[PDB]
């Protein structure tokens, strides 16, 4: 699936 | 040819649950390009933090930090829904170009990292050694990221499923629900992988009424 990014 | 120039080790960016993740391959000839579409991790995020590294290790945390911006004024949405492309460009001299835009807002932030920036060669060989030589148990940590970010993303989820259920979900289960979720966000923070997701078998358990509303 799609990575994802914190803030 | 005999020689030409490539840039020496992975190139990349941290994601959720402190990973690199590659952009860059080591040993790829430079001049090279690539792109990669990313999203949030929670609901509701405004920004996202991109951290640039250079390593071939899996915790973000072991690699070499080449410097890091934010990318501010994403609309707040649910969690996956924006459209993050994320760029790394090598030119011909070495200097890296990295730049995030966001696609529905279009905001868009950069920074530009030098040729002599990362590590000297050295500490490339003992990069290369030390990931040899710590493979399983990368691998591992790997697994168990994969796992924390299932079990974090079902934990909001379940919050939400419960707030979208205000009254038509029983007192009763409320509470067991609540308890399961205390349980797993204790078992998040540890480093069992199985305990994380037997902790979430046991809060899908109580959930059964919750799902039914849904």
């Amino acid at each position: 699936n799609r990575l994802l990014l914190t803030g | 040819v005999l020689l030409l120039d490539v840039t020496p080790l992975s190139l990349g960016i941290e994601t959720m649950g402190g990973v690199m993740t590659t952009l860059i391959a080591k040993n790829t000839t430079i001049p090279t390009k690539h792109s990669q579409v990313f999203s949030t991790a929670e609901d509701n995020q405004s920004a996202v933090t991109i951290h640039v590294l250079q390593g071939e290790r899996k915790r973000a945390a072991d690699n070499k930090s080449l410097g890091q911006f934010n990318l501010d004024g994403i609309n707040p949405a649910p969690r996956g829904m924006p459209q993050i492309e994320v760029t790394f460009d090598i030119d011909a001299d070495g200097i890296l170009h990295v730049s995030a835009k966001d696609k529905n807002s279009g905001k868009e932030q950069k920074i530009t990292i030098k040729a002599s920036s990362g590590l000297n060669e050295d500490e490339i060989q003992k990069m290369v050694r030390d990931a040899e030589a710590n493979a399983e148990a990368d691998r591992k940590f790997e697994e168990l990221v994969q796992t924390r970010n299932q079990g974090d993303h079902l934990l909001h989820s379940t919050r939400k499923q419960v707030e979208e259920a205000g009254d038509k979900l029983p007192a009763d289960d409320k509470t067991a629900i609540e308890s399961a979720l205390t349980a797993l966000e204790t078992a998040l923070k540890g480093e069992d992988k199985a305990a994380i997701e037997a902790k979430m078998q046991e809060l899908a358990q109580v959930s059964q009424k919750l799902m039914e509303i849904a």
